[PDB]
Parts: structure tokens; C-alpha cells; sequence
């Protein structure tokens, strides 16, 4: 994976290049070093999170590391909430053409989300530059 | 006749019927002409006809023909109430401005009425028209600015007391508090609104120079975790926008910054009265978190003083300060690491700013985010919390050791009193990254220096090159030795022999000429260029000549600042009362302010003999009472009310000196017996530490 | 005649003016009468004279008489109306009651009326009468309880149904949410207030024995931090007065833990509408936080259901568990130490019930505050987060070897399929104070038990002694063998030669003869003393063979329940459904809370063929799949509807079969081919694990 | 002090009984075994502490340790708030006649301050039976 652009950016295309399926590739998260679970590998790809390259290699992150993370960042990062609304007036965009990956999971949110989110006045947040709101897994109590 | 097949009037037109009208002792055809064709914004936008069309001089002289009476000018009055309801709607649903930029006419009509400054308008007039301008866009508001901007300082002047009273009225007229706030009245909010329009308009009215930037200031890299997660989310080509900035700002193409001379004193868009009356706390909230009926006045900081634009500040550093308490503890949760949630600074007093550069330096690198964290200082051998009062003396302690005349960095002027970055310090950048660093410190854990700049230093951190305006305050001499070269009658070529090539005199005492231009010795000063050579020669001195040691000190600064809403919140000249603090002195503001614990109460008799003795002390004792009390000789912003004293009991009467917490700026003061033993005991005090 | 000069009225006078007034055909006097004297409170306390001046078959004569017909019983309507807000602000402020005690006559009259039952009450004229009643004093509401105790069961039904649709009249016509709660609802308030005096009227009526009272539980002494600071403030011989309890238990002198047969079911005065719309949330906040207008209905606790009893009392440990939280990071930040917001437990699977006992023994000796910590259990060898996965399994298994037949704790009857404590179980305190911690520390972390114990264990643990009729539940053979004895016609020295001795079987088989009486086998059995020693013969067993297990086993759950609502919220019936479960699997309830995660919904093709499957399912079937999905096989408090599950997407088909997150009821299922593969791999997977 | 009712229990009865005066007096932390400074000594006396005795030894609290530990018996013994009126009517007394101390420095509340109470509809706290306040000190922001 010296080249760049060739090396596969996705999980589907980092199978196909191994010559493996998504059923039976081996990943490791690239904080922890630790050998990702099959449940791990089937959120990387459902999450559709990017195969990150250290010292030419493929990684992935296991479930635990993401959410820490992804809380350390929404806790030192965050800059500031805007009502979805706001948020269209701002890009002249409707929400479904705005990547908004949920705040805790980095799951990109579903149209359907963004639409909760504009129903019950959800604000979606900021954190440098990326726009982030609650997906249904991390907004069940 | 009543006039009634005419929807549009004219500049004659109106003449015509006011002549027509005057000699038969009925005005009210013009009355019902005038009601009708002012309450209707299609009316109004054909009306007064020819980048607007709507001739500005033809208006001027319609209202001063027509408004020297009594009947009319209510007509006007009422005309004013009836439209704004249907042109706010309008703007708001209908975006009517987009079909045909046209319609901005009718605003350029209503703010050519004089009577708006009169006290008859701010109950239901004027804050109707308010909420109207304030749904206007952002394109319409650029023209409005643009057409604004063109007007004397006079005229200026009475746009913004014309939206300043209304402010001002509506904070009298109304009972604001924690319960029911000032962000969520819209009457006010619109006026505020509507003041920002004036302000741009000051802004892009006066000296602006945008070309003169600094480089961009350098963004530090987020910590190492940070960078792979935008990584594993693919956003690690695309990067953030920057800091918040006025939408407005961005249209216009003119900032603050650029600004030099604005036809207003800034100073005058203060509204006093909102200030003393705003709860910041909750502003801030409505800055960061968008509320659907809540208006942030930190989005219009031109409005608030210099303490409440403190607190907006104080608010953000203060969450930003508690994000880091919840990283750590959750560090320590997850991780299993250690509770750190402290800027951690062990120094030692001798050797101060060795100690804090490599620390400082240090944490630059592996954790940037550590600057972030409350500042914890604590000197070798001496152990003990640091609650404030050894972040306060360390702060005072690096200062003087930074501004030293021994160490180089900075040369003193002896009749400015201020010090100015020394061109002939080397091998020093660590240190001038290290005094910007605590310039930022001092910022983000509100602690004021003792620290003399010229305002030239102030506008170079936000990115404003030095001009030859600037080397008034840094170097009065030569300034005057170079403007007495502009306004040379006589040729410069011959009266004088100097030339593209200066000579800078070093500290040991030899001299070393520089070139301003490639070959500045063989080019002599004509008057052709005479203005180019003055130009060159601030460019260096204040510019060039210092180019390294400034990068170094600014990219210190920037790497504790860059994330608050400073550089929003406050212009230059507002960040020399915000890193220092008033020189003014006012003890009576702080008697009112004084806390009392132990016993002592405002009206116990050694309380009273304090009061006494302190009032009548010199300024040199005021300073050392400041500086013994609360660690520091410098007022805060406002004044030393601010500095909230506590004069607490400490045993019964003795020997011993009155002792004092800096940390919470607390006087520990026994029961002296007499007047005469308190202030012997008090004196002895503040005159040893 | 209009009886203009009468306002007191009388049993009989009622009746000659009704008399005289019915022949004439003219009632209107009557009504006249009726609204003036009713309506007043003073005239109302003469009324109907002679621990109560009213004659109560009086009353109940002249309502019958009188209200047979359409026209007056309006009156009876409208004087309620005009008398309760006379009488409600008479009670608040005037403190007419202290006056004289015959003021509470006009309640007495009031509730006597039988159309307060009918619905044309519950708009105006009830919910007036029941804000007053609810200003009654305590001293007042001590003596309408003992009153109203006197009554049968159909006459308290009524009393009882009579605020019962107050309350669910005034749930449905109002909209109550987060928004507008049931708190603040004065008539809801007043009515449960006065649903309490008939509670307590219903416990101190019906069969109360307060005497067979268990010792009072060890209080756990605080730690010795806490004892330090006690001495400092001088307040160490000082002891709390004990948990909150209902100012109307002390005034009463009676508990309902002392109500063995109320007249009316407990269970019936549960109002099901107000429990679907009660917050808990901020219920428990005003049970804790005293508030203007804010009424906590959990100090009401038998209105409330199961469910919303169990949630309260999950607020309460939650709220524990986060100030557990708060310490730690506290000590770690002053004192330096090791976050630890955790009841770890370190235990092994081979030997849990040892290494739990250790672990839990230890923190009860050093450190009783950490049982307080929420749990977290880990087994060694495998390493990973308790999530409340691992919590959940050591629950589990700790239950099986506790009443596994070998360790002799327990004695299992076959019939009753119930645990009973064994008599011939020694040197085993350490053991039984384990079980108690474990049910306390299961009630603690929100954990259900797969426990059988007869409900004489769960009236022991609240403080009341097993006595003979509880002796059905744990040993029906013996109590039908004694109450046999009770109800001998003939003459029981005769007939059966038993006496004060009995015979006690040990689990070797060797008997030994216990003496209830000091010399039992010199006295015989007669009927003089036949009923003595069946009480003496059930006191012994339930009580005094078990004293020391169950001390310790008493203990135990005391040291982790003891500041919880637990004692004020639950009766001993409602303790078993909240230590345990349901033991019904309502698998539609299931299925209406269950959510998808990875891409599943609930209308994808394998979802429904899931359901399909599982409602095909047998209960041994649906008890594996419960077990392996959510770590217990019965349902919470409520159903299957609480426990609310997740079905997430594993992957694309395959042979592998599906998991489960286990603490969060987490199914992981991959999207097989076929109903025919999703059910093997599904009964594959649930019935290894 | 082997004596229980003999030992003193305030700090002016034990400087009678040492022979010294308040003003030098040289006590320890009962917890952190550490000698208090001359304001922490004038502190107990104001905030009307008990001496304390461990191994027949008098020991007073310094300031520190006084706030943390009372800290930790308000976040782990707290046990409900009432408002004052209620207090009264609980105890049938004034507030005025009940030992209500601050819930952080464990000052007793001056009338004053518990007048305040009253007028700002201020919760005074129960932990463990102790009844506990706001001192003005402790009330500034
Ligand atoms: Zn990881
Ligand atoms: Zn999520
Ligand atoms: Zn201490
Ligand atoms: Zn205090």
C-alpha cells in the first residue's frame, strides 16, 4: 500500500484487493493494536468508516477506541449547535445531501434520522468543521 | 382634491400638492395621501423615483418642506406603524427582496424621516421598523451599508442614537432578569440588529486598509488521536472554515480590523444600559448552542463594554476549561491514566523562565492540548495548592524576568514607557514563544500583567502589519524625525543627503547599515519617492526588522487563544485593557464591593479605622496594598469593584502583620486595638512583601 | 313556611320539614334551607348532633329520605361547591380545627352523601371537597381514619372508588406530559392525599397485629471518615431518627406492615391511569427536594404499581450509585488515589460463592460505603468490560450454588417448589450474610433473581415474625397437621398422646427432641393450652430454629438496602416480584419494544420470519432464548415489554450462529437464507449456551 | 484526657486548660495528622468545632479536610431538603433556636443567614440528621 490513492480507502474494496470477503478479513484497530471482532468489522463497514494506513499497513477501529475517541472529540473539539433548518439555510442543501455522522458512533446518519432531528427540534453540532447529530442506536435511553 | 388615482408621489409631485393644498386651509388630502403611499411598501418602493434608484438628495428636501408642522409629521408617525407588519412578513415569507432588488427603497425613505431621533417613535414606530430591517437579507443589508457608508460622521451620528435610545428605552421601559432575559425581547434584538448595520457602515465608511494582513497565523496540528479519527471519518484532507465570523462581515468584504479610523468612535455603539443589565452566562449559551427565540448580543460584540466582553471571554475559557476536567477524568476512567486536569507548571524561582520554556515547550509538542487545562503552578521546595495566588505570582514573576533589560529581549523606551521587541536578540525565539504563551495564559486564566506594549504590538497579534501610523507610539522620535521629511516643502534631495540605506544602531554600539531596497545607497530620496522611502522604512522597523522574534511570540499566543472568540470579541485596542488592567485606582469602588467573614461586618469599628487609613493612603501604598491583597498592583477590567475583597477576622489583637490570600483576594486582619496600631501593622504589611 | 330562623337541622327536623313541605307541592323551601346550612361550615358542625358528636345512622336515615328525587340532590351539588373553598382556607390559615374538635363533623356529613359516588361530582363539587379534606390536620385526619376504619369492606369500596375516578377522571380530561405534570395538579393531589386516609382506614380496620416484631436491623455503621467528622460537629451520640416514614403511620400508631387482611385488597387502590402517566424522573426529585408546588406521589407509594414503584426505586440506587461516582473522582483529585467508581469482584467461576464471600466480607469490614458502588463483577482469566453482561451471569450463577442441595444452606420442598432456610446448617453465617448482600446488591443493580422463597422470608426481612398463618406457604404438611389439631372437636390430651416436645428430623436422619416449654415432655397437650402451642410450634420453626441464619441473612440485605425507599416503598408481597420476576413470557409485549440496529427493521423479510419463529416457540424454547439474549429467563417487573431488546444485522449469511449482547439485550443476527436455516441455527444457539 | 466528661470539649476550655491562649496554641489535623496554621486554629474556634480525641489526645481539622470530608458526607449521607417554613413547622420552633451549620465549611448559620434562607426560598439539607445551610462565605459566586 505504498501508492496512495491505490490502496483501498473503504472496507468492501480493501476485501476485494485481499482477495477475502468482509465474512472472514482480519482487522486491527488502529489505537489499540487489538484484533477487530466479527461484530466490530460488520459496524466498520455499516458505520462506513475509512481503512486507516500505518507504516503501510490496513487498520481498522474496534467499537470501544470509536467512542472514546469520538467522545474526547466531541468534549475538547465541539464549536458550536444549529437547528437543522439553519443548518439548509446555511448550505442551501437539504439534510440528505449533508454527510452528518451520529455524534457518539460515527454512523452516518439515514435521511430518516435528519428528519427526526427536524421534527423534534434536534440540534446537530460542530466539531471542527464536521457536522455531527444522534443516530437511533445512541438515542434509545 | 383628494388625490385619489395616484399611487406613486415624486419630488415636484409632493410640491405640487402641498401648494395646491396650503392656501385652501385643508391638509388633509395630503394627510390621506401620505398615510396611504408610506403605509404601503409597493407604494413606497415606486415613489421618490430617479445603486439605488431612489434620488437620496430629492427625499432630504421633501421631508424638510413638509415636516415643519404639527398634522403631518403624526401622519408619518402612523404610516410608519401600519407598514413595518406588512414589509417584516413580507421580507420574511414572501423573500421579496429577491425578485427585485427595488424594494430596499422604501427603507433609504424611512430612515430619511428626522423626526425617527425624536422621543414619539420608540414606543411604536421605530421597534416595528427595527424588526422589518432585521429580516432583510444579507445582500440587502450590503447595499444598505454600502449607501450608509457614504454619509458625513454627523449623519452617522444620528443613525446610531436613533437606534441607541431605543435600546436604551426599551431596557428603562422594561424589568430584565435572570427570569424574564433580554435576549428573548425582539424589540431590542432588532434594534441591536439594526445598530450592526450602522456599525459596518462606520466600518467600511472610514480608513480601511485591508492589504497590510500578517501572514495567517500558523493553526496548531489537534493531538494525535484527534488526527486519526478525521482519518478513519475521511476528513482528513478537507479542514475547518476557522473561527466564527459575522456573516456581515464576509459580504462587505471589510473588517473591524481593517478599519483604522472609523468616522465614529467605536466606543459610542456601547449601549451602557443593556450592558448592566445582560446575563453573560446565558449569552454565551445562546452564542454556541442556536435557541429558537434566543439572540446571542456576543454575536454584536461592538455593543457591550470592556467587562461584559470580559465575561463572554471568561465564560468561554472557563467550559473550555471544564471539557478538559471531563477528558481526564475519563482518561483515568477508560484508560486507567492518571487524573491530571491541571496545566501542570513546576518552576523554580531562580530560574523561572528556563524552567517554563522547557516545559512550555514540552507540552507544545506531545500534548498542545495541556495548554487548554487550568493553570497549576507550583515552585520547587514550597508546597501548597495553587487555588490562583501562585498562578498570580508567577505570572507577575515571569514578566519582570521577560522584560528584563539584562535578558535582551526587549528594549525600554524611557518616554513612552513602553517596551518594544529587540531587533538584535538572537537565539532566542523559544523565549518569545514562551512570553506569548503566557501573554495567553494570563488570558485564558484571567490574570492581568504588568506588561507595556505599543498598540502596534496588539494589531500585529491579530495580523495587522505595522504601518507608518503605528510608529508614532513605538518610536516617537523617529517618527517625528520621518514626517518632518513628508511635509518638506523644499527638495529633500538636496536639503538632506540621506538615502534608501539606513543605519540601525546595535546594543554593543557599532552600527550596521540596512538596505530598504536592493541598492539603497546608490538611490538617493527625492520627493518623487519620498513617500515610498517612509513606507519602506516603517514596513522594517516595525514589520521586518523584528519579523522572527514576532512570529515566534505570535504563534505562542495563537497556539492558547485560538480557539476563544478573542479575536471575534475584541479589537485591538481592546486587548491591551484585557491582558493588563485599569491603572485607575478607585478604592471607593472597592469599599462597596468588600466582603466581610470572621466576626467583621461593614459597620465594626476596626472596619471602619481600615477605611479610614486606606483612603487616605498615597497612590505608591494604594499599589502596595493591591499588589500585597490580591497579588496583583493593576485594577481589573472595570475597575476594583470587579476585584470582589474579603477583609476576614484573624484572631485577637497582636504583633502580628495582617496576612492576605491572593488566591481569592481575602485580608486575613487581626483585632488591632487602635487606629494608630492598624495602620503601623498595616503599613509594616504591605511595605516588606 | 321558609325556616328563615334555623341553622343547625336535626335528625327529626329534617323530617317534619320535609313532612310539611311535600303535601303543599312547594319543595323550595327545602332547597333553601338545605343550601344555607350546608354550605356553611359553623352551621354544618351543629347540624345532626347527638369520638364524634355527629349520630352517624342519623345522617345516613335523612340522606335516603331525602335524596330520592331529582331537584334537591342539585342542592346537595351546589353547596359543596360553595362550602369547600370556605372550608379549605378556614383550615389553612384560620387553624379552626385546634379551636375545637368538632369541626371535623361537616366532613363526616359530607362523606356520607352517597351521590358524591355518581359522576356529575367529579367536575366541580368533589374535587373542591378534596383540597379542603387535604388541609386537614394531622391530629383531624388521625380521628376520620379511625372512624372511617370501623367501617365494612362495601363501605370502604365505596370511599375508595370515590377518589379513585376523581383521579382518573381528572388524568383523562387533562393532557399530562413532561410539559404539564401530574404534580402540579392540585385535584390529583388532593384526591390521592385523601385516597391515603382511606388507605390507612383500610390497614388500621382490617386484622393488624403489631407485636410479632423481628429485632431491629444492625444499622451499618458509616465510615470512619464520617464518625470522625460526627465528633467534630459534636453530634456522635446524637443518631438519626431512621428512614422516612408517613407522618400518618406515627399518628395512627398502626403500619401496614402490621395489616396482615386488609378489608380491601391493597392491589385496588393502585390507579392505573395516573401510573401510565407519572414521570419518575422528577417524581423522585420532589420526594427528595422539597418544592412549592410540586407533590411527590411516591409518599403515596400505594397508588403506584409495580412498575412505577420499581422505577422509583431505580432513581434512588442510580442517584446513590452517581454521588459514589463523584466521591471517587474527588478522592482521586485531593487525595492523589485510584478512580474506582466500581464494586469490583474478582471471582472465580469454579469457586464463586468463596471468592465472593472474601471479596464482599472484606468491603463490609473496611470500606461499607463501596456496596454502594454499582457492581462490577469479572471472573478470572477472561478479561473485558462489565458492562452488565458479567453482572447479570454472576447473579445467576451465584443463586444455583447458594441453594444447590450439597452446601446445606437450603432445604428444597418439592410441592411447594420453594427454598426454606435448614435449621441443621452451622458455622455458615459468613454464607447467609453472602445471599442477603447478594439480593440486596440484585435489588441494588437492577437485577431479577431466579429465587423461590415461601413469603414468610420476605415478611421476616421487613421486621415481622413469621407467625401460623404463615406457615401454609413454607410447610403446608405440618401447618395442615397442626391446624387439624386447632379445630379437634374431641379431646386432644385423649386421642393424641403429643406434647410441648417435638421432634425434629436432621439431614443425617438422626432425630432430635426440641422443648418449646421449659419441661415440654412432664406437661401434655390439653385444650386449655392447645392453641399455645401451635403458636409456640410455628414460633419456633419460622422463627426461633432459623434465628442465627437468618440474622445473618437479615444482615446482609440490610447493609445494601438500608437507605434506599425500599422499606417505605414495598409491602413483603411486592418484594418478591421486585427481587425476582414475571414468571409469565408475554413474547407479543416483546415485540412492540423491540428495535434494529445494523440495517434490520421491522419489516425486513428475516424480522418477520424471526417472529415467526419465536412465537412457534414452546416455553421451555422461549425460556432458552430468554436466557440467552438477555442472561435471565424471566421477564422484569411489568413484561416483556420492559425488557427492551435489540435484534442488530451480524453480517451476510453464513453457518455461524447468532449472538447476543447480553447487558444491553443485544441479539446479533445474521441475515441467513431461509426461515428453515434461521430457526436451526437460532434453537442451535440458544440451547448450547 | 483520660476522662470523657473532663477532657475539654471546645478550643477555649482546652486553651484554659493547657494554659495557653487561642493565639498560640499548636493543634493537629485529626485526619491528615498535620499542625493547623493560626487562621485554621482561629477558624475552628469561629466555626464552634468539638475537639477530638484520639489515643487520649486532642486534635482539631484543619480547613482542607474539614471541606473534603464534609463534601463527602453531603454527596454520600444526604438525605432530603426542606424549606425553612417547613423546618419550622417539623420542629415547631424558629429557625433561630435549630443548630444549622454550612453544608460546606460546617459554620452554624447566624440568624441572618437563615433569615436569608427564608427569603429566598433557600433549601436548608439533611445528612444523617444534621441539618445544614449556606453560610454567606460559602454563598458568594
Ligand atoms: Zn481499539
Ligand atoms: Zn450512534
Ligand atoms: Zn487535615
Ligand atoms: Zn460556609
Amino acid at each position: 500500500f505504498q501508492d496512495p490513492q491505490e490502496r483501498p480507502r473503504k472496507l468492501p474494496q480493501l476485501c476485494t484487493e485481499l482477495q477475502t470477503t468482509i465474512h472472514d478479513i482480519i482487522l486491527e484497530c488502529v489505537y489499540c493494536k487489538q484484533q477487530l471482532l466479527r461484530r466490530e468489522v460488520y459496524d466498520f463497514a455499516f458505520r462506513d468508516l475509512c481503512i486507516v494506513y500505518r507504516d503501510g499497513n490496513p487498520y481498522a477501529v474496534c467499537d470501544k477506541c470509536l467512542k472514546f475517541y469520538s467522545k474526547i472529540s466531541e468534549y475538547r473539539h465541539y464549536s458550536y449547535s444549529l437547528y437543522g433548518t439553519t443548518l439548509e439555510q446555511q448550505y442551501n442543501k437539504p439534510l440528505s445531501d449533508l454527510l452528518i455522522r451520529c455524534i457518539n458512533c460515527q454512523k452516518p446518519l439515514s435521511p430518516e434520522e435528519k428528519q427526526r432531528h427536524l421534527d423534534k427540534k434536534q440540534r446537530f453540532h460542530n466539531i471542527r468543521g464536521r457536522w455531527t447529530g444522534r443516530c437511533m442506536s445512541c438515542s434509545r435511553s | 382634491i383628494d388625490f385619489k388615482d395616484v399611487t406613486y408621489l415624486t419630488e415636484e409631485k409632493v410640491y405640487e400638492i402641498l401648494e395646491l393644498c396650503r392656501e385652501r386651509e385643508d391638509y388633509s388630502p395630503l394627510i390621506r395621501v401620505i398615510g396611504r403611499v408610506f403605509s404601503s411598501a409597493e407604494a413606497l418602493v415606486q415613489s421618490f423615483r430617479k445603486d439605488v434608484s431612489v434620488d437620496i438628495d430629492a427625499i432630504r428636501r421633501v421631508y424638510t418642506r413638509l415636516l415643519s408642522n404639527e398634522k403631518i409629521e403624526t401622519a408619518f408617525l402612523n404610516a410608519l406603524v401600519y407598514l413595518s407588519p406588512n414589509v417584516e412578513c413580507d421580507l420574511t415569507y414572501h423573500n421579496v427582496y429577491s425578485r427585485d432588488p427595488n424594494y430596499l427603497n422604501l427603507f433609504i425613505i424611512v430612515m430619511e424621516n428626522r423626526n425617527l431621533h425624536s422621543p414619539e417613535y420608540l414606543e411604536m414606530a421605530l421597534p416595528l421598523f427595527c424588526k422589518a430591517m432585521s429580516k432583510l437579507p444579507l445582500a440587502a443589508q450590503g447595499k444598505l451599508i454600502r449607501l450608509w457608508s457614504k454619509y458625513n460622521a454627523d449623519q452617522i451620528r444620528r443613525m446610531m442614537e436613533t437606534f441607541q435610545q431605543l435600546i436604551t428605552y426599551k431596557v428603562i421601559s422594561n424589568e430584565f432578569n435572570s427570569r424574564n432575559l433580554v435576549n428573548d425581547d425582539d424589540a431590542i434584538v432588532a434594534a441591536s440588529k439594526c445598530l450592526k448595520m450602522v456599525y459596518y457602515a462606520n466600518v467600511v465608511g472610514g480608513e480601511v486598509d485591508t492589504n497590510h494582513n500578517e501572514e495567517d497565523d500558523e493553526e496548531p496540528i489537534p493531538e494525535s488521536s484527534e488526527l486519526t479519527l478525521q482519518e478513519l471519518l475521511g476528513e482528513e484532507r478537507r479542514n475547518k472554515k476557522g473561527p466564527r465570523v459575522d456573516p456581515l462581515e464576509t459580504e462587505l468584504g471589510v473588517k473591524t480590523l481593517d478599519c483604522r479610523k472609523p468616522l465614529i468612535p467605536f466606543e459610542e455603539f456601547i449601549n451602557e444600559p443593556l450592558n448592566e443589565v445582560l446575563e453573560m452566562d446565558k449569552d454565551y449559551t445562546f452564542f454556541k448552542v442556536e435557541t429558537e427565540n434566543k439572540f446571542s448580543f456576543m454575536t454584536c460584540p461592538f455593543i457591550l463594554n470592556a467587562v461584559t466582553k470580559n465575561l463572554g471571554l471568561y465564560y468561554d475559557n472557563r467550559i473550555r476549561m471544564y471539557s478538559e476536567r471531563r477528558i481526564t477524568v475519563l482518561y483515568s476512567l477508560v484508560q486507567g491514566q492518571q487524573l491530571n486536569p491541571y496545566l501542570r507548571l513546576k518552576v523554580r524561582r531562580d530560574h523561572i523562565i528556563d524552567d517554563a520554556l522547557v516545559r512550555l515547550e514540552m507540552i507544545a509538542m506531545e500534548n498542545p492540548a495541556d495548554l487548554k487545562k487550568q493553570l497549576y503552578v507550583e515552585f520547587e521546595g514550597e508546597q501548597g495548592v495553587d487555588e490562583g495566588g501562585v498562578s498570580k505570582e508567577f505570572f507577575q514573576l515571569v514578566v519582570e524576568e521577560i522584560f528584563n533589560p539584562d535578558i535582551g529581549m526587549f528594549t525600554y523606551d524611557e518616554s513612552t514607557k513602553l517596551f518594544w521587541f529587540n531587533p538584535s536578540s538572537f537565539e532566542t525565539e523559544g523565549q518569545f514563544t514562551l512570553i506569548g504563551i503566557v501573554l495567553g495564559l494570563a488570558i485564558y486564566n484571567n490574570c492581568i500583567l504588568d506588561v507595556h506594549f505599543p498598540m502596534v504590538v496588539y494589531r500585529k497579534l491579530m495580523g495587522k502589519k505595522g504601518t507608518f501610523r503605528d510608529l508614532g507610539d513605538s518610536h516617537p522620535v523617529l517618527y517625528q524625525s520621518l514626517k518632518d521629511l513628508l511635509e518638506y516643502e523644499g527638495n529633500v534631495e538636496d536639503d538632506m543627503m540621506i538615502t534608501f540605506q539606513i543605519s540601525q544602531t546595535d546594543l554593543f554600539g557599532n552600527p550596521m547599515m540596512y538596505d530598504l531596497k536592493e541598492n539603497g545607497d546608490k538611490i538617493p530620496i527625492t520627493n518623487e519617492n519620498r513617500k515610498e522611502f517612509v513606507n519602506l522604512y516603517s514596513d522594517y522597523i516595525l514589520n521586518k526588522s523584528v519579523e522572527k522574534q514576532f512570529k515566534a511570540f505570535r504563534r505562542g499566543f495563537h497556539m492558547v487563544t485560538n480557539e476563544s472568540p478573542l479575536k471575534y470579541l475584541f479589537r485591538p485596542e481592546e486587548i491591551e485593557l484585557l491582558i493588563c488592567g485599569s491603572r485607575n485606582l478607585d478604592f471607593q469602588a472597592l469599599e462597596e464591593t468588600t466582603e466581610y467573614d470572621g466576626g467583621y461586618t461593614r459597620d465594626s469599628v476596626l472596619i471602619r479605622e481600615f477605611w479610614e487609613i486606606v483612603h487616605s493612603f498615597t497612590d505608591e501604598q494604594k499599589r502596595l496594598f493591591l499588589q500585597f491583597t490580591t497579588g496583583t498592583d493593576r485594577a481589573p477590567v472595570g475597575g476594583l469593584g470587579k476585584l470582589k475583597m474579603i477583609i476576614a477576622k484573624n484572631g485577637p489583637d497582636t504583633e502580628r502583620l495582617p496576612t492576605s490570600h491572593t488566591a481569592f483576594n481575602v485580608l486575613l486582619l487581626p483585632e488591632y486595638s487602635s487606629k494608630e496600631k492598624l495602620k503601623e501593622r498595616l503599613l509594616k504589611a504591605i511595605t516588606y512583601a
